[PDB]
């Protein structure tokens, strides 16, 4: 059930973890694709409470808002179609097993590498059912240019 | 140069949105200082433009001056005008001596504003009857904030707390936190005649109720500036006043330097310890 | 129960003469609070019975208010405004975060409407025409205290001093010191278009005009009070209010924890010692 | 007069216990100030006298003086010494100054020695292993205070950490709790 076009101009992203800068490298590439919004809706943080981060479209300075908490953050925003799950190898699972439950998701994009291959297998088998696409793990990502970029693909501008 | 022709970006660290000096004229919070005095709001109207960010009505303007001159000063026998009149009588400058009583001011002096506002909202809120209310900080052994005068009880009422029940009454739109503490207030009269509404626990009350239902803040909005503290600032803003005229009467006086006296103070040290 | 009954005396350490609250009702010096209310005076009305200890008129009393919203806040980043912000992103509460902000007000940040007040008096008692004074402070090496402004210079006035000079004008009954300062400022003006009154000479040279011209004070009771600094505390009790509105907005807007840059910091250590 | 004869009594209102200065002495909890001096304690030796009220040993008292010089300054980025300068640059006095920075100390600046030390000895005196600690503390989402340098990690450590801690483990008879920390 997966589907073909993955990202599009109108791509939204929810980033599960405090990269600012992988963060500020989207917007630096949406504003020069000429999108009309950035591709980060929402940031997720399990050690910090609900604020908003101070971040550049171009010249001109927006707030990503920031969710302890992922319900929150799908909740608030239901146009998100894309998780880019920064977590770590012992967090990576828990993580994306958890960004499963909410249907809005169609595409997990999983940056660690060292993840057992035992827990990997259940990301594919779970994903397999919910009929959603996985880039990772162990990967930067993956550009689509003019569109959307995953993270930290492609470098810096 | 590089900056206002824009070949850099560099991150401000501040972020304010209460006053913009930086113009023509003066604004307080999208208003202009023109503005404020040709509409003839007064120190309560720029209080509203300063710490809320918002057009109050000219009620709500109104008695937030009168909460300052009610807790304008209670006398020097208080802890925080105490400590103002030592710092005053040893020499010092105003701002040094009305910030050594001003940081007494805390959670046993002057906290039972915001302490009964954040006690009865949260009685009202997750809704139980006033009796409940009363044999529920009966049992977890905690006296209700913003009840219980030392003197004053009931056919002797207290006139700060009737000149603010009066004006509360007639000019608020609806009293709902108000009537539910004048009913907490009905069965702590059945206890003891002193256990009434103090002014701290009226201000606690009547300040929840004029967030709430003047239409200008939210519930969310609302429940918000109760909890970051505007209760706080409430009680230290009428209190700096007081507090300042205790320093420019000991200044006028030209009382000495205060030592206190050793008999009443009791010494208790260890023996070699 | 010795002292009840009189068989002993003991002296009185302290002595307050602005607020009785050991009675019925909160009595301001000699006023007692249902009277205060009812005779419709103020913040700045209560103000005049704190601080000086005497009824002002209704024109005296509402240019106290007037004084307080125009010195409420002038922007984040004057010095006291931004320890406020400091203290307050540090997670500290109202009263510290206040206090960090209202202990920068001294000589260099908002000691501008007691200096020019003292310096224009200063002048006017000793009588000498207003070309003589600015000619002594020009070989003395000082600049005249409360004259000149960053940017708005003349046919661009400062609306703060448009509104306040406008009020003082219609309603106080004699401006000799006011009028003085205007006659320096017209000086000042032929130099450069910038050196007007400002918002702070234009306080303190109306402060000191309202205490010996409204009849309430002599002139030794207006003169003491200037020295002892009541010009002082009106400064600190207007910008106390932008002062806690800068506290209330860095609560909701959630800032973290500053830290200054690296690169702001010139780092200026010795080699060894 | 009348209370010097004992005819009447007069309720103490103040209750002391650090220093004792209506004598022919001064006294810092029940030892005088010559013998403060005669015995060579320090400032960590006072220190001990005029906050817990005890003869610390010699160990002790030289450990609070090391955390003293230690925690002396962090440069003027901090917030308490930011704020210390503008309110020197403003013109105000010493106690002023010192007064505005000082006031910035508290949870998010200088309150990590303070809730680092609650943090651990909750994890110690109700006993679980370090790794159920590290377990319990990440689903809880709360950072362990006291973990945690920005630029010296590992093989780089931090120097004032190297300097303490080689003097607590020669010095102090018994750090559970330092093992503790240093299993976390
Ligand atoms: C995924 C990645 C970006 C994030 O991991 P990281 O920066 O190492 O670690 P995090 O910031 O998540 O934190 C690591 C752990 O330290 C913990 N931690 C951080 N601060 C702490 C503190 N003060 N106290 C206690 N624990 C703390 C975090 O809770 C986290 O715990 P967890 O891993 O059990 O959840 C990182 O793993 C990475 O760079 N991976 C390489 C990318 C890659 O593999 N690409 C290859 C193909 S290009
Ligand atoms: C027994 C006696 C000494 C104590 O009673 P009291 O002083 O009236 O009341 P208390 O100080 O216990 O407090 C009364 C109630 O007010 C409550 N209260 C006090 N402060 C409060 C506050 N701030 N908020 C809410 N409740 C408060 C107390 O919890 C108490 O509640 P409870 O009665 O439900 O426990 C008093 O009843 C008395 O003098 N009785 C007469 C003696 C007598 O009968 N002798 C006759 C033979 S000579
Ligand atoms: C020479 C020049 C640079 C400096 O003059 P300026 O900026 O106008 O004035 P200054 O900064 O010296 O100050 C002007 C006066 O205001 C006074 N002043 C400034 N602040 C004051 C205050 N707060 N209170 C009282 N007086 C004040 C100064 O004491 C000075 O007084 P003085 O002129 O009696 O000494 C300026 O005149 C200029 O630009 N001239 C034109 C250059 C030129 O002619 N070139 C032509 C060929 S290209």
């Amino acid at each position: 059930g997966k589907s073909t076009t993955l990202f599009s101009r109108h791509t939204k992203a929810i980033v599960w973890g405090m990269q600012t800068r992988a963060v500020q490298g989207m917007l630096d590439f949406d504003y020069v694709c000429s999108r009309d919004e950035p591709s980060v809706a929402a940031m997720v943080y399990p050690f910090t409470g609900d604020h908003k981060q101070k971040f550049y479209w171009g010249h001109k300075e927006i707030l990503i808002p920031v969710f302890k908490n992922m319900a929150d953050a799908m909740r608030k925003h239901p146009e998100v179609d894309v998780l880019i799950n920064f977590a770590s190898l012992r967090s990576a699972y828990d993580s994306t097993m958890e960004t499963m439950n909410y249907a809005q998701i169609r595409t997990i994009a999983i940056i660690a590498q060292g993840i057992p291959e035992a827990l990997t297998r259940k990301l594919i088998k779970k994903a397999d059912q919910k009929g959603v696409t996985i880039i990772g793990p162990a990967t930067v990502g993956g550009i689509k240019p003019g569109c959307f970029k995953i993270g930290n693909t492609g470098g810096m501008l | 140069w590089a900056r206002e022709l824009g070949l850099i970006r560099k991150p401000a660290s501040f972020m304010t949105s209460i006053c913009d000096e930086r113009g023509q004229e003066l604004i307080y919070a999208g208003m202009p200082i023109t503005e404020v005095f040709k509409e003839e709001m007064g120190i309560g109207g720029v209080l509203g433009l300063l710490w809320f960010q918002k057009r109050l009505p000219k009620y709500s303007c109104q008695f937030i001056e009168m909460c300052l001159m009610v807790t304008a000063d209670h006398g020097p026998a208080v802890s925080g005008a105490h400590n103002t009149i030592i710092c005053a009588r040893a020499g010092k400058d105003l701002v040094s001596s009305l910030t050594s009583g001003l940081l007494t001011i805390g959670d046993r002096f002057g906290g039972a504003l915001d302490a009964a506002a954040k006690m009865f909202s949260k009685a009202f809120d997750s809704g139980i009857i006033p009796m409940e209310f009363v044999n529920k900080m009966k049992k977890e052994g905690k006296l209700i904030m913003g009840i219980g005068h030392r003197v004053k009880s009931i056919n002797n009422p207290d006139m700060r707390v009737q000149i603010l029940k009066d004006y509360v009454r007639q000019h608020f739109p609806a009293t709902p936190l108000l009537d539910y503490a004048l009913e907490v207030e009905k069965i702590t009269t059945s206890k003891k005649p002193n256990l009434i509404l103090n002014v701290d626990g009226l201000i606690g009350v009547a300040f929840v109720d004029m967030l709430r239902n003047c239409g200008s803040f939210t519930r969310e909005e609302a429940d918000e500036y109760i909890d970051i503290g505007a209760l706080n600032g409430i009680f230290v803003l009428g209190r700096s006043m007081g507090f300042i005229g205790h320093y420019l009467d000991q200044k006028r006086l030209k009382q000495g330097l205060y030592r206190h006296p050793w008999d009443d103070i009791s010494y208790v040290l260890p023996e070699h310890m």
